[PDB]
């Protein structure tokens, strides 16, 4: 997660104080240098899953399409949850759902 | 005899569908889950008709 400059308000980019040896991040605009957090400078990702639970909303319970399971809510042992699979959208992704209830709001699965 | 045998291969459909869902269906050489499960449905439902 890259952050923005204090002072010009573009974003800044990693350099090294080679008097030091400590990762700064220097902008291409301004002078100004800030002390970072963290060492990490690059990722990159092909196993992710990210969009397993962001599918949810507070009124998702309000939606009329979702078919009502009968499982039992962990929290509040409710016996009434709406249930949908996992809204990530690849070709190898699991068959395995993703229960809500109606009553606490709060997720939860079968497991 | 026919209504019976209909009711027979929708159960045993609704069977790969839980096994597919809990994540305990059986994949085939050069093909997905996905392919797996929709070539297993569609084995049975001939067989049925
Ligand atoms: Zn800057
Ligand atoms: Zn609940």
């Amino acid at each position: 997660s890259f952050r923005f400059c204090l002072e010009c308000n573009n974003m800044l980019y990693p350099k090294e104080d080679k008097e030091n040896q400590r990762l700064l991040y220097s902008c291409r605009n301004c002078d100004y240098t800030e002390l970072a957090e963290d060492p990490k400078v690059y990722r990159h990702e092909l196993i992710t899953n990210i969009g397993e639970t962001a599918g949810i909303v507070d009124d998702i319970g309000q939606d009329p399409t979702l078919p009502r399971s009968d499982k039992e809510c962990p929290e509040c042992h409710s016996r009434d949850c709406v249930f949908f699979q996992s809204q990530q959208r690849r070709k190898d992704t699991n068959m395995t759902l993703f229960y809500v209830c109606l009553n606490c709001k709060k997720t939860f699965r079968d497991e | 005899e026919i209504t019976h045998a209909i009711s027979s291969a929708k159960e045993q459909v609704q069977e790969i569908i839980y096994k597919a869902q809990h994540n305990e269906l059986e994949l085939k050489p050069g093909m997905t889950l996905r392919e797996s499960f929709e070539g297993e449905v569609s084995r049975t439902l001939n067989d049925a008709r």
